[PDB]
C-alpha cells in the first residue's frame, strides 16, 4: 500500500517516500469566525469566537 | 473455485471499511478448469 483512504473518498494516511513510514493526513483547522456584540447602544467592545 | 480469486484491487490502503469495487474478478463458486 502506498496511501490509505478513509471511510469517504478521502486521504487518511500516506507511505511517506525517502523513510518508508506513515504519516497521518489530517485536513489543517478552519472554521467560521463569529463576532459576541452586547450592541452598538451598549458597548463598542466585542469578542471574537 | 471456491471463495478464491480476490486479489487487492490497488495499492490503495483502507482499515476497517467495506469497499464495493468492479474490476476482472473470478466468480465465487464458480467452475474452475483444473488439470493433473
Amino acid at each position: 500500500q502506498q496511501f490509505g483512504r478513509d471511510i469517504a473518498d478521502t486521504t487518511d494516511a500516506v507511505r511517506d517516500p525517502q523513510t518508508l513510514e506513515i504519516l497521518d493526513i489530517t485536513p489543517c483547522s478552519f472554521g467560521g469566525v463569529s463576532v459576541i456584540t452586547p450592541g452598538t447602544n451598549t458597548s463598542n467592545q466585542v469578542a471574537v469566537l | 473455485s471456491f471463495t478464491r480469486g480476490v486479489y487487492y484491487p490497488d495499492k490503495v490502503f483502507r482499515s476497517s471499511v467495506l469497499h464495493s469495487t468492479q474490476d476482472l474478478f473470478l466468480p465465487f463458486f464458480s467452475n474452475v478448469t483444473w488439470f493433473h
